[PDB]
């Protein structure tokens, strides 16, 4: 659910790169569950660590900045999802 | 050269500015620093074409908002504000400031959209020169007078006025909304007259290595801090525990954020409070202190509301509490002070912070300073008696708040009257001159924190000092003041020095 | 514009075909109800459904919005405005900038001014005075019986307090809606409104199109139903809300209730009987007076604070202040009417005049504010929930004076506090060593010295979801309500029928917090201590191991109630029910043997030190003292 909010934040922006601050904040601003900054972090880690094809990191300078791919599938996404939560149950 | 991994860092990130600083355009070529300095809006273009050759030419595939800008700053005119003349018209000019007030989003217009009233052709004019070149034919039909003008469909560009301390500033796209009143910056800009600044750039370590050296050889003297109780105001005589006391005041606590506990943000500032009679050390001493601490505010014995002449908005003007924030404000005649504002000194004193609802008007700001008072006692003369309210009369509350209470008395004593006279007769350098940097790095370089051995002892004092009566907030002061005593020794931790001798201290003003 | 008749074709497709069945239809045919001519479009069924579209609404609403309406016109006409909802990013007032202009985005503010409908021209048909020409469907850039005309409302709205940044003037900003959109919004309310940021002759200007004012996750809901099934639930949260505070949990426990709060009634007469509490702490400095304060408001959103003084009477309730374009009289609004269905602290309440808690007489009972000034006649709900803060007279409760004389409140405001505590401060070692290791753990072990059992979110979610239940009283607390409140008015601080709705309205919220739908007396015996306390200390002393005084008293009702109860016994059987009814605490053998040690400690003390129970002739028969009630 909240990688859907991202793609639309990134809608949203009309930039291809954006930092962690901004991002989640405007993720925690825009989020249908009240959480912590760093949650989103760790969060956002994960995606980066389970699906790295869709959402890459880039480490410059001080700040880690997060792109991703708007013309991928949001269903096939959904569904490798629901089948890495399935192998991890 | 720094200038290609600059453009890569920009390839990286898409932010289409430059950042170039003129010293080393100078040091490359005087003629054309001195071209920049003297023409500045032309030299411009040509810089913003060869970098933008440059990376187009490197990597042609670039995505860019915007054609890439270059802003310099930081140029040898670092003129005062004061020494403007019609000389330097239409050349770059550097000058650090306060900012007072910034304006609202004020859109300009830069494209200007005209549609035909008959078969919609449209076409764009750039905006040049605060005037309009409005089209008188269509491109179709080739119809006269048939250009109706869009304002949503035009371009806007925000700009902003702001009034710095008074020079006023015009901010374009991106610099709009970049400071916040009650900064400094040094602005980078081209002088232009009408006279105002148009903001080209904007700016918000100060040590040599021999400097720092100097301070550790220093610090390694174990007597430096009386020594520097010695430096502090040297026409004053026979008052080094206020000299101390004051020393730490100006090393101060450590700030620590305790948001992760849900408790509001402590105060780590101290305050002292001095009672005696009048004509004595109190007034030099506090234009001493007031001259010698940067942002200090002399007052003797708060926010208000301004009617905006233009939007007829009622904006906030901040008085000198909110002004020397995170600097030194003094008061003299404390006593003599009205109960209503001595209500209000209990917030800031307190929580740091400042709360006004009057007339609609909700606002909460920060006021981050150190209150040093001097009062008079009720009696004008020292009657013997046992409580301090008792000759001065002040609530438990004001003096529960404050850290260290100090009294002057002028003993009946005849050799003491040897010493004043001597001394007013007969009425160093090296050290305060060091010392304000050395305060400086000791504020932005170390902090210290508590260990163990300090918290027992600390808990050995409060328990013992209950027995005499004791509050928590005294305890906090022990903490402060230990804090500050360890910034005194440059030491990351706390030790039994540090403590033992802020109860020393706190017993000696006690005893007295 | 070819893009715009893309756009027109697209949305005509997304009429037609977004499904088994079309949502969209039923919606259509009700537009040709004559009270019906907007039509609401979610944004996530157009993301959904294509995104090429949704981005380009997204960016050129205002360029494609006039061929929306003509797709939907065509549309109806096979067989009118349109709106758009749940845009999923909220934007800031200060983020409103140029670049933005155009983009279908969706704000969030307050409602402080309102102005009457008007109509507005769209296409008007005009008459030449010169030639007689009828000039038809000629458009307005910002014949009366052949135009069109369209309702119209202006709003102006004002930053939200927790977007403020501090030292910062919120801003205003103009509102324009039209058609359903009018008459929606209600001044003093919190929307968030969807549309675009237009320009005016320059000027900035929002127009809006609407307002804003079971699906949970499972485990979300999990933990919710989980932690509610806790037995020692109470005081987990007791001691999770306030981690870093030692002692004086009967303040944490006022606290609390206040924050579940009652459940309010309005009788057929038309009188509504406040179901909130009102809090009054009143104690010697050094106390944890304001500390309480500033937890309530980081962790409640809907917290209002201020200092004593520095408020006036106006800037409380409200104010009557000429605005300078309209030349007429509105309403500025005070903090209690912002603080509207949530908590306001009052810091120092004693530094204030008579002349402003009179003013604040009417919120705190009749829960509404009542204006009559300079020929402008209103009545204002002030809806809200008082945590006053103060000190005794000189600073110090002299115990020379009588407990009256070191109060200087008036009778009333005594009167309509629920919880009135007084704090005094005793110096006693462990006391002491307690406060400073305490104090000292928290400066030097800022992170890893705190334990908290219940996230700060989950309360707030628990929280939530437990005030929408309204509990139902039932006969044996209504009994037993009333027996109690007799033997409490049958014995300052008078007790009128006031405190009777306090002590039902304390028992709602003790009823409230255990997710019970009716009300038990347990809830009641609860409340009449917390009622009755008044005067506390801020830790009561040990008794010889150690034990409580609290405990102390616990184990001698329970045992002189049930010996009592028995008497309409022996040492061991009554050690032997003991250890059976307390079974539902200890979880260790050695919990038990430490038990049965207190338990054998208890009765021979009282047997022999307190000669509440007398021995009579290894198994000695143990009877109550007659005079102990
Ligand atoms: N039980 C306690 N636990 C932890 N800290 C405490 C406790 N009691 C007092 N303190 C400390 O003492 C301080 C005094 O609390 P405050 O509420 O700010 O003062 P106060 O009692 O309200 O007096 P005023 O009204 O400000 S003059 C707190 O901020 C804590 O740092
Ligand atoms: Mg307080
Ligand atoms: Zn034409």
């Amino acid at each position: 659910e909240l990688a859907r909010v991202l793609r639309s934040v990134f809608v949203s922006e009309r930039k291809p790169a954006l930092s962690m601050e901004v991002a989640c904040a405007r993720m925690v601003g825009s989020c249908c569950t009240i959480m912590s900054p760093g949650e989103m972090e760790k969060h956002l880690l994960l995606l980066s660590e389970l699906l790295p094809d869709w959402l890459s990191l880039h480490r410059i300078r001080t700040d880690t900045y997060v792109k991703l791919d708007k013309a991928a599938d949001l269903a096939h996404i959904t569904a490798r999802l629901a089948h890495q939560t399935r192998a991890e149950e | 050269p720094l200038y290609m991994q600059r453009l890569g860092e920009i390839n990286v990130i898409g932010e289409p500015f430059l950042n170039v600083n003129c010293e080393h355009i100078k040091s490359f070529d005087k003629n054309l620093y001195r071209q920049l300095i003297s023409y500045p809006q032309e030299v411009i273009p040509t810089f913003d074409m060869a970098v933008n050759e440059i990376f187009f030419d490197r990597y042609p595939d670039s995505i860019l908002e915007h054609q890439i800008q270059v802003r310099p700053f930081n140029a040898l005119k670092t003129k005062n504000m004061r020494n403007l003349n019609p000389e330097d018209i239409d050349q770059l000019i550097t000058i650090s400031g306060m900012v007072i007030r910034t304006s609202q989003l004020i859109p300009e217009m830069q494209e200007a959209f005209f549609q035909c009233q008959v078969c919609a052709h449209t076409t764009r004019v750039e905006m040049d020169r605060g005037r309009i070149a409005e089209p008188s034919v269509c491109g179709r039909c080739h119809t006269t007078h048939s250009m109706a003008l869009i304002h949503n469909r035009s371009l806007f560009s925000d700009k902003q006025m702001i009034k710095l301390q008074t020079v006023i500033l015009f901010a374009h796209n991106d610099l709009v909304d970049k400071v916040q009143p009650g900064d400094r910056v040094n602005v980078t800009g081209i002088y232009r007259a009408v006279t105002h600044i148009d903001v080209i750039h904007y700016r918000k370590k100060l040590f040599s290595e021999k400097r720092v050296e100097l301070l550790k050889e220093l610090s390694r003297k174990p007597d430096i801090y009386e020594r520097l109780a010695s430096a502090l105001a040297p026409s004053i005589y026979e008052h080094e525990d206020i000299k101390k006391g004051i020393l730490l005041q100006l090393f101060g606590g450590t700030r620590k954020d305790f948001s992760h506990t849900g408790r509001g943000k402590f105060r780590a500032e101290i305050n002292i409070l001095l009672c005696g009679d009048p004509g004595t050390s109190k007034s030099q001493l506090l234009q001493y202190v007031y001259n010698l601490v940067p942002r200090g505010q002399y007052t003797s014995g708060t926010a208000y509301v301004m009617k905006d002449p233009e939007t007829r908005q009622l904006v906030l003007q901040t008085g000198a509490l909110v002004l020397s924030d995170n600097g030194i404000c003094c008061i003299d005649e404390f006593d003599k002070m009205n109960e209503s504002t001595r209500s209000v000194l209990h917030e800031v004193m307190e929580q740091q912070t400042l709360s006004i609802a009057k007339a609609g008007i909700i606002c909460q700001l920060n006021a981050r300073t150190s209150v040093l008072a001097a009062a008079n006692p009720i009696e004008s003369q020292w009657n013997p008696k046992k409580t301090t309210i008792e000759n001065i009369q002040l609530p438990h509350t004001l003096l529960s708040r404050f850290d260290l209470i100090f009294l002057m008395l002028d003993p009946q004593d005849e050799a003491y009257d040897r010493r004043l006279a001597h001394h007013l007769v007969a009425l160093e350098l090296l050290d305060m001159a060091v010392l304000k940097d050395y305060i400086a790095y000791a504020h932005s370089t170390i902090m210290p924190r508590l260990s163990e051995e300090a918290s027992q002892a600390l808990i050995e004092a409060y328990v013992d000092m209950r027995k005499i009566g004791a509050y928590p907030r005294q305890l906090e002061s022990l903490i402060r003041l230990a804090e500050a005593h360890a910034k005194v020794r440059l030491s990351n931790k706390v030790e039994a020095i540090d403590v033992e001798e802020a109860k020393r201290l706190h017993r000696e003003a006690l005893k007295q | 514009d070819e893009v715009a008749e893309k756009c027109q074709k697209l949305f005509l497709d997304f009429l037609e075909e977004f499904q088994g069945e079309i949502k969209y239809l039923q919606l259509a045919e009700e537009l040709i109800r004559p009270e019906r001519n907007t039509l609401v479009v979610s944004f996530v069924d157009l993301e959904q459904f294509n995104q090429q579209l949704s981005t380009t609404i997204q960016e050129e609403f205002y360029r494609v919005y006039p061929y929306l309406c003509r797709a939907l016109k065509t549309f109806v006409k096979d067989r009118f405005y349109v709106a758009f909802q749940d845009l999923p990013t909220r934007h800031k007032i200060r983020e409103l900038t140029s670049s933005r202009i155009g983009l279908l985005t969706r704000i969030s503010g307050q409602v402080v001014r309102t102005h009457p409908v008007h109509p507005e021209l769209v296409s008007g048909t005009f008459l030449c005075l010169d030639c007689q020409t009828v000039i038809r469907d000629v458009e307005q850039q910002f014949d009366t019986n052949k135009s069109r005309f369209v309702d119209f409302q202006k709003v102006r709205i004002q930053e939200t307090q927790a977007e403020l940044p501090r030292g910062s003037i919120p801003r205003s900003l103009e509102v324009i809606l039209r058609a359903e959109a009018v008459e929606s919004a209600q001044a003093g309310d919190k929307c968030d409104f969807t549309g675009t940021l237009i320009v005016v002759p320059y000027r900035l200007v929002f127009l809006a199109c609407c307002v804003a004012p079971n699906q949970m996750t499972v485990k979300e809901w999990e933990k919710v139903f989980e932690m509610s099934q806790d037995k020692n639930l109470y005081h987990n949260l007791c001691t999770s809300l306030f981690p870093t505070i030692h002692g004086n949990d009967e303040v944490k426990r006022g606290v609390l209730l206040m924050l579940f709060g009652g459940v309010p009634k309005t009788t057929g007469e038309g009188t509504s009987l406040r179901g909130d509490i009102n809090v009054c702490i009143v104690g010697d400095p050094s106390t944890a007076k304001s500390q309480f304060l500033k937890h309530v408001e980081e962790f409640s959103p809907r917290a209002v604070y201020t200092s004593g003084k520095a408020s006036s009477a106006a800037g409380l309730t409200a104010a009557v202040v000429r605005d300078e374009e309209s030349h007429e009289f509105v309403i500025e609004a005070g903090a209690l009417m912002l603080a509207d269905n949530g908590v306001c602290c009052i810091d120092e309440f004693d530094k204030m005049d008579v002349r402003d808690q009179v003013a604040i007489h009417e919120a705190m009972e009749q829960q509404t504010i009542s204006i009559t000034k300079a020929g402008v006649k209103a009545t204002l709900n002030a809806r809200t929930s008082i945590l006053a803060a103060a000190n005794p007279i000189s600073g110090h409760y002299d115990r020379s004076k009588s407990l009256k004389q070191n109060i200087n409140l008036s009778a009333p405001i005594m009167s309509r506090f629920d919880l009135f505590f007084i704090l005094v401060d005793e110096c006693n070692e462990v006391t002491d060593y307690a406060i400073a290791r305490r104090i000292v753990d928290l400066h030097s072990r800022i992170e890893e010295s705190i334990d908290r059992v219940y996230s700060l979110d989950d309360i707030r979610r628990y929280l939530l979801f437990a005030r929408q239940f309204k509990p139902k009283i039932s006969k044996e607390s209504e009994d037993f309500i009333v027996e109690q409140y007799k033997h409490l008015r049958q014995r300052s601080w008078r007790i009128t029928v006031r405190q009777l709705e306090s002590m039902i309205r304390l028992s709602e919220a003790m009823a409230r917090m255990h997710c019970c739908d009716e009300v038990q007396p347990k809830h009641v015996k609860e409340a009449f201590r917390l009622l009755n306390k008044s005067i506390i200390r801020v830790e009561t002393p040990d008794v010889n191991l150690r034990l409580g005084f609290s405990e102390y008293c616990r184990i001698s009702n329970l045992i002189v109630l049930h010996l009592r109860k028995v008497e309409e016994l022996k040492r061991s059987e009554l050690v032997n029910w003991y250890l059976k009814e307390i079974e539902s605490e200890i979880d260790s053998e050695e919990e038990l043997i430490n038990k049965k040690r207190i338990i054998e400690k208890v009765i021979h003390r009282l047997t022999h030190y307190d000669h509440v129970l007398i021995e009579l002739t290894e198994d000695p028969y143990l009877v109550v003292n007659p005079n102990y009630l």
